[PDB]
RNA sequence: GAACUUGAGUGCAGAAGAGGAGAGUGGAAUUCCACGUGUAGCGGUGAAAUGCGUAGAGAUGUGGAGGAACACCAGUGGCGAAGGCGACUCUCUGGUCUGUAACUGACGCUGAGGAGCGAAAGCGUGGGGAGCGAACAGGAUUAGAUACCCUGGUAGUCCACGCCGUAAACGAUGAGUGCUAAGUGUUAGGGGGUUUCCGCCCCUUAGUGCUGCAGCUAACGCAUUAAGCACUCCGCCUGGGGAGU
């Protein structure tokens, strides 16, 4: 468990001092799950269960950035910079 | 955002009232129904959500309604636009369609007159 | 957080039993674990034979270890010859 | 890995080779080579008393430790090497003393790993014990028949054994091919599966290839003539046309056990293969 | 029926405690159903799962008579 | 453009689960091998015979080797998108449910093509091979018997990796959302009664069943887990053959 990935990104677009819900932590959190089930999935490359899990994680994000990039243009940009994705 | 089937659902088993969901037209079709005689009186809660109200239409005071067979249709996502020349009448008299106007509803009258016809009911 | 019972076999004097338990408290210990409770059950009646062994000594250790300890505990406790059952169980 | 080439050419189809993925550097230890000629299957009279032997290329012997009697002397595995005189790759130890031996690489060792020899070591892979000392289902390499004389069985890429079982003197130990054996239990053993699996899985591909590795053609019996072996002659083809089917020297050579009757082994033979 | 566990207010069953899991065993070794002990349906799995640790350590018999 | 929190997510606190992947481990039974005891049958069928047995079977006792599947628990029980998932343990890992509403503020639904997963059989390479058993052989049966029955038995069934992409892959019922009598089981929760709990009772969420209103239906039947009343989007049908050629 990590809320350091909380305080990280919701401080940089805070709508509250504990928000949880902003699409930057929401995406970021999401980004940390998918990395994870990425190096799960590099080991236990047979594991389909798991990996229908780690398609819907990334559908959601992908949701989640196409709601930022529509709404704020430049906060996208600064999201995706940290996060280090690309769309 | 369907309050005809609501309406007929419970005009099937002949419930007394039910409670939809309030909209702006929602509420405005409840008021041009209201004006045969449902409704008597709805009540407007501390707002939470937008439609917690609800329209509260209570048709059915008594323990059978003197306006019974309640029966509407024609409502798609399809939209159907009628010019004011040819709006329909439902049953030929006996039944209205509210016609969604900039300014105006209800006959075929209230349509060469009020112009946009607009949505179309029955 | 684990439980690790295991039998010891039993044929063994009181100091090589003692041997045998001080040196896989060291497997665990030393390799990253926290013995957090230790019992002797003593020598009980086993409902199966095994190893032919009808009776053998059970040890129960208590653990707060990060897997690596637990799991060397497991290969050492197959390779021994006095050890003759264990388990490891995650504790609720 | 096996990689495939492209079939760019008729000689390359279908041919296949190791990667080398294991293989950490391509010069040997000068210290631990000896040199080594090539004989052509001739023997001290110059003649030629094994067929099919021949060319090649030049090899350098490297000194393999078999007997592993460096024993509670730590060894760090310093390479992984290719050898061109056996189907396992070596990996060269390392010894805490600043001695460097050579030992078959088995299945799995990594650069770095700490080897042990002698009866108080773990049963790590890459380790050697006296037979005595390894826990029975143990999956096991090298295994000496003579104490002291070095290990002799289950030393090709790829194989192994497992130990069954103890009868105080001896061990029972299933080898390679299948056949339990009765081993001294004060013979070594190595730990592990000896490495370079994938060696039997290369296809050679082309002719020339098998020249490189010393492989003279094999001709056909049939297709000599009855002064040069028991199948040759016949106008046209022709079938066996024996009883049996014969070697060059006139033995049956179909299903015809080669075992010595009356081996001195044969008390130490529990399951044959 | 009643269930051993609900009712004495037992919301966790060890392995190790033997005497408690011959209540819930036939004399020839066979886990007893939920008909016959009246256990709850959670408990039953608990049970079971302690059982079969009981027996893999042999606390407890697979087999006996 | 500005708001909102009912949708949809997040956080926080609980819950259950044969969800999946990997490694290890256990007991029962079958088979084979060895050995002790013992001796003429065993086995099999409708009835037989081929088989296996005096080179000592079958039975019985003990031990060894090996493979596969997990009694009891076990339940219109659970979990999973479906296919499916049932010994135990650890490692890694996906989803669901309940409660709380701190946070986000339509971020949603569906989804041709595309990509993935997908019983069994089958295929490739390399393993493994107890039991079972296409083919194949023998014994019967029969008019015949390229079957059913019997005795054997190869591939296969198992493992790893890759391929195949189909099933009455079924609820013969696409997904989402709302609305529309009741009664009764059961799975995992929650809240609240008088009560010290247990227990009883009331309420409630999400599953899973049965019965049954209105309505629907050609009828059979469906019926808050709709085949009812609605809206959105996708897939599909248009007489039987020919031909899924
Ligand atoms: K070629
Ligand atoms: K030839
Ligand atoms: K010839
Ligand atoms: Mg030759
Ligand atoms: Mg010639
Ligand atoms: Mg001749
Ligand atoms: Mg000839
Ligand atoms: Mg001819
Ligand atoms: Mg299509
Ligand atoms: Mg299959
Ligand atoms: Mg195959
Ligand atoms: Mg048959
Ligand atoms: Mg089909
Ligand atoms: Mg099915
Ligand atoms: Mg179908
Ligand atoms: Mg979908």
């Amino acid at each position: 468990i990590t809320q350091e990935r909380k305080n990280q990104l919701i401080n940089e677009f805070k709508t509250h001092e504990s928000d949880t819900g902003s699409p930057e932590v929401q995406i970021a959190i999401l980004t940390d799950s998918i990395n994870n089930l990425n190096e799960h999935l590099r080991t236990h490359k047979k594991d389909h269960h798991s990996r229908r899990g780690l398609l819907k994680m990334v559908g959601k994000r992908r949701n989640l950035l196409t709601y930022l990039r529509n709404k704020d243009v430049t906060r996208y940009r600064e999201l995706i910079n940290k996060l280090g994705l690309r769309r | 955002a369907d309050m005809l089937t609501r309406i007929r659902n419970a005009n099937m088993v002949r419930h007394e009232k039910l409670e939809i969901p309030a909209s702006k037209l929602k509420r405005e079709i409840a008021e041009i129904l209201k004006r045969e005689g449902f409704i008597r009186d709805v009540e407007f809660v501390e707002d939470s959500k937008q439609g917690i109200i609800r329209v509260f239409l209570k048709y059915g005071q008594n323990n059978e309604r003197v306006i019974t067979g309640l029966k509407r249709i024609s409502k798609p996502g399809l939209r159907v636009y009628a010019k004011s020349n040819e709006v329909p009448r439902v049953l030929n008299g006996l039944g209205i369609a509210i016609i969604s106007t900039s300014q105006g509803v209800l006959t075929d009258k209230e349509a060469r007159a009020k112009q946009a016809g607009g949505e179309v009911l029955a | 957080k684990y439980e690790v019972m295991y039998i010891i076999r039993p044929n063994i004097d009181e100091e090589s039993k003692k041997a045998v338990i001080e040196r896989f408290n060291n497997v665990l210990t030393s390799n990253g674990a926290e013995i957090t409770g230790t019992k002797d059950w003593g020598k009980r009646r086993l409902a199966y034979e095994i190893n032919d062994f009808r009776d053998g000594f059970y040890q129960i250790v208590n653990v707060q270890s990060d897997a690596a300890a637990v799991q060397e505990f497991d290969r050492l406790a197959k390779i021994s010859d006095d050890i003759i059952r264990h388990i490891v169980v995650k504790e609720e | 890995a096996i990689k495939k080439y492209k079939p760019t050419s008729n000689g390359r189809r279908g041919m296949t080779t190791s990667d080398f993925a294991e293989i950490t550097t391509d010069k040997p230890e000068k210290s631990l080579l000896a040199p080594l000629h090539k004989k052509g299957g001739r023997n001290n009279q110059g003649k030629l008393t094994v067929r099919h032997q021949g060319g090649g290329h030049k090899r350098q012997y490297r000194v393999i430790d078999f007997k592993r009697d460096k024993d509670g002397i730590p060894g760090r595995v310093a390479t992984v090497e290719y050898d061109p005189n056996r189907s396992a790759n070596i990996a060269l130890i390392n010894y805490a003393d600043g001695e460097k031996r050579y030992i078959l690489a088995p299945k799995g060792i990594q650069v770095g790993t700490e080897i042990m020899s002698g009866p108080e070591a773990d049963i790590k892979v890459g380790n050697a014990l006296p037979l005595i000392n390894i826990p029975v289902g143990t999956v096991v390499h090298n295994i000496e028949l003579k104490p002291g004389k070095g290990g002799q069985l289950v030393r090709s890429a790829g194989t192994s054994a497992q130990v069954l079982g103890k009868e105080g003197k001896y061990v029972l130990v299933r080898l390679n091919s299948g056949e339990v054996r009765m081993i001294l239990s004060a013979c070594r053993a190595s730990i592990g599966q000896v490495g370079n699996e994938q060696h039997e899985l290369i296809n050679i591909g082309k002719a020339g290839r098998s020249r490189w590795k010393g492989i003279r053609p094999t001709v056909r019996g049939s297709v000599m003539n009855p002064n040069d072996h028991p199948h040759g002659g016949g106008e046209g083809r022709a079938p066996i046309g024996r009883k049996s089917p014969m070697s060059p020297w006139g033995k049956p050579t179909l299903g015809f056990k080669t075992r010595k009757k009356k081996n001195k082994s044969d008390k130490f033979i529990v399951r044959r293969r | 029926k009643v269930c051993y566990f609900t009712s004495n207010g037992i919301t966790h069953i060890d392995y190790k405690d033997v005497d408690l899991l011959k209540k819930f065993v036939s004399e020839r070794g066979k886990i007893l159903p939920r008909r016959v002990t009246g256990t709850n349906a959670k408990y039953q799995r608990k049970l079971t799962a302690a059982i079969k640790r009981a027996r893999q350590m042999a606390l407890l018999p697979y087999v006996s008579g």
